C-alpha cells in the first residue's frame, strides 16, 4: 500500500511542503528523516508515504516546476531537507500562466525526467496502489503540465488509482487573466484521467482564515488550513484503519465522471459541536453551497479520542434532520471512520468529504468566465501560438458543460 | 405428543418429537467464463492506451 | 472418523475463524502450542474431535483449515497471534492487494490468479483425510474477496469434489458496522453464483448480533472482536455435533437432511439463548427454549409468525433433560404463534450435550449452565432478502457504482441475471409459506 | 423533529391525520419512496413490513398490523372464530357463517346438513351470501348456491330490531384503535347507519331494504335523521324512551366484549410489543342489534372510513394516543379496554 506524491507548480509545491511538514510531525518524523515519537502506532502505516533508509524516512515524493524560484523556498525552510535531493525536477523557462506552454512544449521537454524518478519510486513499492498530485488549475506548471503528467502516468500505470488536491479557481478572487482558459483545459483532463480530485479553493481558505478563525492572513495560513484536510482525508490510509485508495473510490464515485469533492475541517467543543461544524458551508474549502445540491455520497472522519457511540448519533441526527439533501436512491451513503490520533494542538477533529451534485456550481462558473472569453477569442492566440487548435478549447468546453449536465440529471433524480 | 429416536451416549442425547403428523458447471464451463471476462479487461485496456497513443 | 475442513475467506471469514478455532481449543483442552493433555493417542487417533484437528508425531493437534485473504493484514495477525503455532503456514494465503469491496474484482480479476494455489492447499489437507464429509465456508457477503472469491472458489470445490458437502457460514451486511455501500450488489452476486453449489447456508446478520451485543451485554459500541466471540458460540453450537460424540447432526449430510427440504431453500434462521453479560450478577430449560422463538434473539431480525416452518432443530449445551424439553415444547405451542407447511410435520428434532458452553476468558459471555441454539427452516427469513433486493433495485435503477464491475470483466447481465435469480428465490419462499 | 410518508393516498381518514401531524410544524412529509422515516401511513395491500425497522437510528412506526387481515376479510373471520380456541365456538355473538368455494377446505355440505335440520323443525331458514354488489339473500339453500358463479353463507338476522318511527332496520360501527403497546381503545362516538326502508320478511328482492350500507341507502333518504346517520345521544335517548333502558347496558357492554374478545385472539399473533418496529391500526366494527336486544358481529374492517361530522375527533385522536405516544410534541375520547 505505497502511495507516490506528485506537486507540481508554484501552488502544488506549496501546498505540498506543507502537507508533509503535517504529517512528518504526526509521524514524528523530524526534519533531518529520523524518528523521534514516542508511539510505535505511528510507524506501523509509515511506509505508505516514506521510503525507510537506515534508520531515516525519506518522503516518497517528486517535486516538479517548470522555474527553479518554489522549489529552492521549498528547500530551504524545513522540512525542506527531508526531501530525496534527486526528486527535485525542474526546468528553467517557467509556464508564463500558459496551459499550452505547460502541456505542450516547455512542459514535454521535463515531462520524461519526472517519469524516470515517478518510475525509480515505484519500483521500490512492493504494491503500489497509486499516486496523489497537488495541484493548482489557474496557472500552467500545475495546471498544464500537471495534466500531462497524469496522462502520462496513466500510460504507464492503467490499474493504479490516480488521485488529485487540485485548487480551483475562485468565484471573486483572482490573479490570473488567462485562468478561465487553464482551468476549464485542465477540466476536461481531470474528468478523464483522475479517480478523485478534491476541490480547493483559495477564497474559501481565506474566508475561514479571515472570519471563523487570526486578521491578516497569508498563503501560509491558507496552506496550513489545506494541509490539515489532506491530513485529514488521509489519516485512514496511514494509520490502522480498514483502507486504500481503491476501496475508497469504490464507495466514494457511483459514477466515473463524478469525482469532485468538497472537502471540510472541524474545529472546548463536544462531538454533538464538532459534526454540526463539519456539515456548515462555511467549514467548506471549495466555495459551494451543499445546500443547492444533494449528497450522491459522504465521508467522514474523526480523529482523537472520543465517544464513538455519542458520534454514531451524531451522525445519524444531521442526516435525519436534512434527508432532503442526500439521494433517497442510493442507501447508506454516509460513512463515518474514527482515528485515535489526533492532529497536534487539537483533542479531538472531524475531517469531512463530500460528493456532492452543488459542485456542479463551480463548473458552471468556470464555464461561464470561458465562454465569455472564448467567444470573442480573447487572449487566444498565446495558446494557438503554442501550436494549439481552436477545437481543442470547443472540445474542453462542450465537456465541462457535459459534466454540469449529468450533476443535474443526478440532481433530480 | 411422541417422543421418537432417542439415541443416547457419555456425551448427550437426541431424539425428535412430533406434535402432529403432516397431511454443475464442468472446469472447462469456468474456465471459459473466467478468460471471457478476462478478454473484456484486456480489450478496454487495449482502448485506453489506443486513446492515450494518440 | 469422517473429516471436516474449515474455509476462511476474506476479512470476516478469517476474523471469525479466529474467534471459532480458539473457542474449539477451549473446548477440547487444546492449548495455544498445539498439545492435548487429555488425548492420550499420540500422533494418532480416530476421536470425533478428529474431525477438525489432525494430529502431528509430536502430539500437535492442527486445524483442518485454510485461511484465505487478497491482502495479508488480517491473517498476518493469525500468523503473529496467541494461538500462532496452532497453524502451519501452508494453511495461511494471503495475496498483496484486496478486492476492494467488488465482486467482480474478487471472483474474476484476482479470482483467477489465486484460485489454484488456494485448492493445492485444500488438496493438501485433503490428502491427509482418511473419509472426508465436506466444507466449512466463513466468508461475508459484502467484502470483494468475501462476495467474489467464495463464489468462485464454491464452484471449483463442486468441481473437485463432487460428492462432498458444503456448509456456509455468512455475514449479513448491515449498515451499522459497514463502511461499504455497494455491499448490497455483492450479496445478491455471490448468492445467486453460489446458490446450487451450497448445500446449507447459515446466515448472521451483524445488525442482529450487534443489537443482541449493545441490549443484553450492555456494550455500547460493539468491535467486530465482540461481534466475533459472539457469533462463534452459535458456530461451535451448531458444528459441537461434529466434534463431540452424539447422534443428530453427526455427518454433514445430516444438516441438509434435517434442515432443507428444498434444495434452493437451505437458509435456516438461527436462534441462540442465554446471551448474558459476565459484568451482570438462572434461566430454566422452558425459559430458554422460549426465547428461541423470540426475534430479539434472532441471528437475523424477521417475524416467524408470519411464516411457515419446514424443519426445526433444537440444539442444547449443559444441563438438560428430555423430558424438561417435551414439557418447555408444550407449553410453548400453546401459547406462541408457530405454524409448518402442511406437507411437513410439526415437530422438532432435539440434541444435548453436556458440555456447557465454554466462554473466552476476559470475554464478554458470562458462563452458563443451560444454553441453546434453535435451527429452523422458516419462510420469515426471506424478508432478509426482500430488504437486499430492495436496496439492491434503488442504486441498480441509476446504474450507480455499476461501471467498477464492468471495469473488472464482468457483464451489466450478470447483474439482471442474478436479480432475477433473487427475485424466483423470494417468490419460492412465498410459494412455500404463504396462503 | 420527525418524518413520515404516504403510502395510500385513497385514505379518508390518514389524509386527515397527514395534515393535521403537517400543522403542528414539528413534522415533516417525505416523498414516499423515501426510506427515512418514523411514521409510515401504508398501502392497503402487500405492504412491506419485511423492510420496516432496519435503518439505523430510526423508531419506524407504521398505521397498520401485519396479520390483523385475518380479522379483516370475510372468509378469514369465519375460519378463525371456528378454529380458535379462544373464541372456542363459544362465540354466541356471531351468526351462524359457512365458507363456500366456488365449483369452478370448504364446508358446503355442513351448511346443507344445518339448513336440513332446521327445515325439519320449520324453524326460520333465511340466510345470506357475501364475500353494493355481490349479496343475495334467500329462504331456500338453493337459490343460495346458485349464486356459486370464495363466499360466506351467513345465516340471516331474521327479528332485527327496528327503529321507530318508521320500522327500519340499522347497522352500529365502532371504531376501535390498537395502539403499539396493544392498548385497545373504544371512540365514545359510534355511528347507526339506518335504513330509510320499512322492514319487509316477505321481500327479500329488494335488497336496500334489508341492507344498511351508506351506499345503497343514498341512492326515502334523510327523512328520519341527516344521511341516515343516527349518533349515539339520539339512539341512547331512543333506547330510554321507548324500550326504558339505556345503550351502554343493552348494547355497549356486548359491544366492548367482542371487540375485547376478538383482539385479545389474534394479539400473540400480531403484537409489535418486541419487535424492531412497531404497529398501530384503526379498526371499524359493525354490529346488529336483534329485538332481544342481543349485540351480533357482523364483519371488523381494516381499513375503515369515518362519518363526516366525526372525522375531526377521531383524526386528532389518533394522532394523540397512537403517534404522538411513539413521537411527542415540544377528558379522553377514547374508552379504554382493559386486559
Ligand atoms: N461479523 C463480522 N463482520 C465483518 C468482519 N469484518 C468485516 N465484516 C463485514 O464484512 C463486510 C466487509 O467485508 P470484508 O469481509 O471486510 O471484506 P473482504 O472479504 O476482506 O473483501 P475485500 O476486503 O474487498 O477484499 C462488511 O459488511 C463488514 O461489516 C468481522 O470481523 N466480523
Ligand atoms: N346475518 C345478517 N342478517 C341481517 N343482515 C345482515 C347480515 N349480514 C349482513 N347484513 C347486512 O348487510 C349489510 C352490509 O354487509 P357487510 O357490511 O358485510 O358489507 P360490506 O362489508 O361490503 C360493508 P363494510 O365493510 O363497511 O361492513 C349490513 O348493513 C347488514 O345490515
Ligand atoms: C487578487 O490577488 C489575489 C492573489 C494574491 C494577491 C492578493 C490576494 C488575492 N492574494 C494573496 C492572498 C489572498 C487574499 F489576500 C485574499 C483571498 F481571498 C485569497 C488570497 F489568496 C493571500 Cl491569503 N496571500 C497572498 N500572498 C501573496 N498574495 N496573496
Ligand atoms: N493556496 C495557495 N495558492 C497559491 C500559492 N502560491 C500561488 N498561489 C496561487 O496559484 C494560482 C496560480 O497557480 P500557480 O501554481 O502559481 O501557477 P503555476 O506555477 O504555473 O502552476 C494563483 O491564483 C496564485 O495566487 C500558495 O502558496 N498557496
Ligand atoms: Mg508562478
Ligand atoms: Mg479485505
Ligand atoms: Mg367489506
Amino acid at each position: 500500500r505505497e502511495i507516490v506524491h506528485i506537486q507540481a507548480g508554484q501552488c502544488g509545491n506549496q501546498i505540498g511542503a506543507k502537507f508533509w511538514e503535517v504529517i512528518s510531525d504526526e509521524h514524528g518524523i523530524d526534519p533531518t528523516g529520523s524518528y523521534h515519537g514516542d508511539s510505535d502506532l505511528q510507524l506501523e502505516r509509515i511506509n505508505v508515504y516514506y521510503n525507510e533508509a537506515g534508520n531515516k524516512y525519506v518522503p516518497r515524493a517528486i517535486l516538479v516546476d517548470l522555474e527553479p524560484g518554489t522549489m529552492d523556498s521549498v528547500r530551504s525552510g524545513p522540512f525542506g531537507q527531508i526531501f530525496r535531493p534527486d526528486n527535485f525536477v525542474f526546468g528553467q523557462s517557467g509556464a508564463g500562466n500558459n496551459w499550452a506552454k505547460g502541456h505542450y512544449t516547455e512542459g514535454a521537454e521535463l515531462v520524461d525526467s519526472v517519469l524516470d524518478v515517478v518510475r525509480k519510486e515505484s519500483e521500490s513499492c512492493d504494491c503500489l496502489q497509486g499516486f496523489q498530485l497537488t495541484h493548482s488549475l489557474g496557472g500552467g506548471t500545475g495546471s498544464g503540465m500537471g495534466t500531462l503528467l497524469i496522462s502520462k502516468i496513466r500510460e504507464e500505470y492503467p490499474d493504479r488509482i490516480m488521485n488529485t488536491f487540485s485548487v480551483m479557481p475562485s468565484p471573486k478572487v483572482s490573479d490570473t487573466v488567462v485562468e478561465p482558459y487553464n482551468a476549464t483545459l485542465s477540466v476536461h483532463q481531470l474528468v478523464e484521467n483522475t479517480d478523485e480530485t478534491y476541490c480547493i479553493d483559495n477564497e474559501a481558505l481565506y474566508d475561514i482564515c479571515f472570519r471563523t478563525l487570526l486578521t491578516t492572513p497569508t498563503y501560509g495560513d491558507l496552506n496550513h488550513l489545506v494541509s490539515a484536510t489532506m491530513s485529514g482525508v488521509t489519516t485512514c490510509l496511514r494509520f490502522p484503519g480498514q483502507a486504500d485508495l481503491r476501496k475508497l473510490a469504490v464507495n466514494m464515485v457511483p459514477f466515473p465522471r463524478l469525482h469532485f469533492f468538497m472537502p471540510g475541517f472541524a474545529p472546548a467543543l463536544t462531538v454533538p459541536e464538532l459534526t454540526q461544524q463539519m456539515f456548515d458551508s462555511k467549514n467548506m474549502m471549495a466555495a459551494c453551497d451543499p445546500r443547492h445540491g444533494r449528497y450522491l455520497t459522504v465521508a467522514a472522519i474523526f480523529r482523537g479520542r472520543m465517544s464513538m457511540k455519542e458520534v454514531d448519533e451524531q451522525m445519524l441526527n444531521v442526516q435525519n434532520k436534512n434527508s432532503s439533501y442526500f439521494v433517497e436512491w442510493i442507501p447508506n451513503n454516509v460513512k463515518t471512520a474514527v482515528c485515535d490520533i489526533p492532529p497536534r494542538g487539537l483533542k479531538m477533529s472531524a475531517t469531512f468529504i463530500g460528493n456532492s451534485t452543488a459542485i456542479q456550481e463551480l463548473f458552471k462558473r468556470i464555464s461561464e468566465q470561458f465562454t465569455a472569453m472564448f467567444r470573442r477569442k480573447a487572449f487566444l492566440h498565446w495558446y494557438t501560438g503554442e501550436g494549439m487548435d481552436e477545437m481543442e478549447f470547443t472540445e474542453a468546453e462542450s465537456n465541462m458543460n457535459d459534466l454540469v449536465s449529468e450533476y443535474q440529471q443526478y440532481q433530480d433524480a | 405428543m411422541e417422543v421418537i429416536e432417542l439415541n443416547k451416549c457419555t456425551s448427550g442425547q437426541s431424539f425428535e418429537v412430533i406434535l402432529k403428523p403432516p397431511s454443475d458447471p464442468s472446469l472447462e464451463e469456468i474456465q471459459k467464463k473466467l478468460e471471457a471476462a478476462e478478454e473484456r479487461r484486456k480489450y478496454q485496456e487495449a482502448e485506453l492506451l489506443k486513446h492515450l497513443a494518440e | 472418523m469422517r473429516e471436516c475442513i474449515s474455509i476462511h475467506v476474506g476479512q470476516a471469514g478469517v476474523q471469525i475463524g479466529n474467534a471459532c478455532w480458539e473457542l474449539y481449543c477451549l473446548e477440547h483442552g487444546i492449548q495455544p502450542d498445539g498439545q492435548m493433555p487429555s488425548d492420550k493417542t499420540i500422533g494418532g487417533g480416530d476421536d470425533s474431535f478428529n474431525t477438525f484437528f489432525s494430529e502431528t508425531g509430536a502430539g500437535k493437534h492442527v486445524p483442518r483449515a485454510v485461511f484465505v485473504d487478497l491482502e495479508p493484514t488480517v491473517i498476518d495477525e493469525v500468523r503473529t497471534g496467541t494461538y500462532r503455532q496452532l497453524f502451519h503456514p501452508e494453511q495461511l494465503i494471503t495475496g498483496k492487494e484486496d478486492a476492494a469491496n467488488n465482486y467482480a474484482r474478487g471472483h474474476y480479476t484476482i479470482g483467477k490468479e489465486i484460485i489454484d494455489l488456494v485448492l493445492d492447499r485444500i488438496r493438501k489437507l485433503a490428502d491427509q483425510c482418511t473419509g472426508l464429509q465436506g466444507f466449512l465456508v466463513f466468508h461475508s457477503f459484502g467484502g470483494g474477496t468475501g462476495s467474489g472469491f467464495t463464489s468462485l472458489l464454491m464452484e471449483r470445490l463442486s468441481v473437485d469434489y463432487g460428492k462432498k458437502s458444503k456448509l456456509e457460514f455468512s455475514i449479513y451486511p448491515a449498515p451499522q458496522v459497514s463502511t461499504a455501500v455497494v455491499e448490497p450488489y455483492n450479496s445478491i452476486l455471490t448468492t445467486h453464483t453460489t446458490l446450487e453449489h451450497s448445500d446449507c447456508a447459515f446466515m448472521v446478520d451483524n445488525e442482529a448480533i450487534y443489537d443482541i451485543c449493545r441490549r443484553n451485554l450492555d456494550i455500547e459500541r460493539p468491535t467486530y472482536t465482540n461481534l466475533n466471540r459472539l457469533i462463534s458460540q452459535i458456530v461451535s453450537s451448531i458444528t459441537a455435533s461434529l466434534r463431540f460424540d452424539g447422534a443428530l447432526n453427526v455427518d454433514l449430510t445430516e444438516f441438509q437432511t434435517n434442515l432443507v427440504p428444498y434444495p434452493r431453500i437451505h437458509f435456516p434462521l438461527a436462534t441462540y439463548a442465554p446471551v448474558i453479560s459476565a459484568e451482570k450478577a438462572q434461566l430454566s430449560v422452558a425459559e430458554i427454549t422460549n426465547a428461541c422463538f423470540e426475534p430479539a434473539n434472532q441471528m437475523v431480525k424477521c417475524d416467524p409468525r408470519h411464516g411457515k416452518y419446514m424443519a426445526c432443530c433444537l440444539l442444547y449445551r449443559g444441563d438438560v433433560v428430555p423430558k424438561d424439553v417435551n414439557a418447555a415444547i408444550a407449553t410453548i405451542k400453546t401459547k406462541r404463534s408457530i405454524q409448518f407447511v402442511d406437507w411437513c410435520p410439526t415437530g422438532f428434532k432435539v440434541g444435548i450435550n453436556y458440555q456447557p458452553p465454554t466462554v473466552v476468558p476476559g470475554g464478554d459471555l458470562a458462563k452458563v449452565q443451560r444454553a441453546v441454539c434453535m435451527l429452523s427452516n422458516t419462510t420469515a427469513i426471506a424478508e432478509a432478502w426482500a430488504r437486499l433486493d430492495h436496496k439492491f433495485d434503488l442504486m441498480y435503477a441509476k446504474r450507480a457504482f455499476v461501471h467498477w464491475y464492468v471495469g473488472e470483466g464482468m457483464e451489466e447481465g450478470e447483474f439482471s441475471e442474478a436479480r432475477e435469480d433473487m427475485a424466483a428465490l423470494e417468490k419460492d419462499y412465498e410459494e412455500v409459506g404463504v396462503d | 423533529m420527525y418524518t413520515f410518508v404516504v403510502r395510500d393516498e385513497n385514505s379518508s381518514v390518514y389524509a386527515e391525520v397527514s395534515r393535521l401531524l403537517l400543522a403542528t410544524g414539528q413534522w415533516k412529509r417525505l416523498r414516499k419512496d423515501n426510506p427515512r422515516f418514523n411514521l409510515m401511513l401504508g398501502e392497503r395491500n402487500r405492504l412491506p413490513f419485511g423492510r420496516l425497522g432496519h435503518e439505523p437510528g430510526l423508531v419506524q412506526l407504521v398505521n397498520y398490523y401485519r396479520g390483523a387481515d385475518k380479522l379483516c376479510r370475510k372468509a378469514s373471520l369465519v375460519k378463525l372464530i371456528k378454529t380458535s380456541p379462544e373464541l372456542s365456538e363459544s362465540c354466541t355473538w356471531f351468526p351462524e357463517s359457512y365458507v363456500i368455494y366456488p365449483t369452478n377446505t370448504d364446508e358446503r355440505e355442513v351448511f346443507l346438513a344445518a339448513y336440513n335440520r332446521r327445515r325439519e323443525g320449520r324453524e326460520g331458514n333465511v340466510w345470506i351470501a357475501k364475500s353494493g354488489e355481490g349479496i343475495l339473500i334467500s329462504s331456500e339453500a338453493s337459490e343460495l348456491l346458485d349464486f356459486i358463479d370464495v363466499h360466506v353463507i351467513q345465516k340471516y338476522l331474521e327479528k332485527p330490531l327496528l327503529l321507530e318511527p318508521g320500522h327500519r332496520k340499522f347497522d352500529i360501527r365502532s371504531w376501535v384503535l390498537v395502539d403499539h403497546l396493544y392498548n385497545i381503545y373504544l371512540y365514545r362516538e359510534g355511528v347507526l347507519r339506518t335504513s330509510s326502508e320499512p322492514y319487509n320478511s316477505a321481500n327479500f328482492q329488494d335488497k336496500t331494504c334489508h341492507l344498511t350500507n351508506h351506499c345503497i341507502q343514498k341512492e326515502n333518504y334523510g327523512r328520519y335523521e341527516e344521511g341516515n346517520e343516527m349518533f349515539f345521544e339520539e339512539f341512547n335517548q331512543y333506547l330510554m324512551d321507548a324500550l326504558n333502558t339505556t345503550l351502554e347496558n343493552s348494547i355497549l357492554l356486548q359491544i366492548k366484549h367482542i371487540i375485547r374478545s376478538c383482539l385479545m385472539c389474534i394479539e400473540p399473533a400480531i403484537s409489535t410489543k418486541h419487535l424492531h418496529y412497531q404497529s398501530f391500526q384503526l379498526f371499524g366494527f359493525d354490529f346488529m342489534v336483534d329485538e332481544e336486544l342481543k349485540v351480533w358481529l357482523i364483519e371488523v374492517n381494516g381499513a375503515p372510513a369515518c362519518a363526516q361530522k366525526l372525522y375531526a375527533e377521531l383524526c386528532q385522536g389518533i394522532v394523540d394516543v397512537a403517534i404522538s405516544s411513539v413521537f411527542p410534541l415540544a377528558t379522553s375520547i377514547f374508552i379504554k379496554l382493559h386486559h
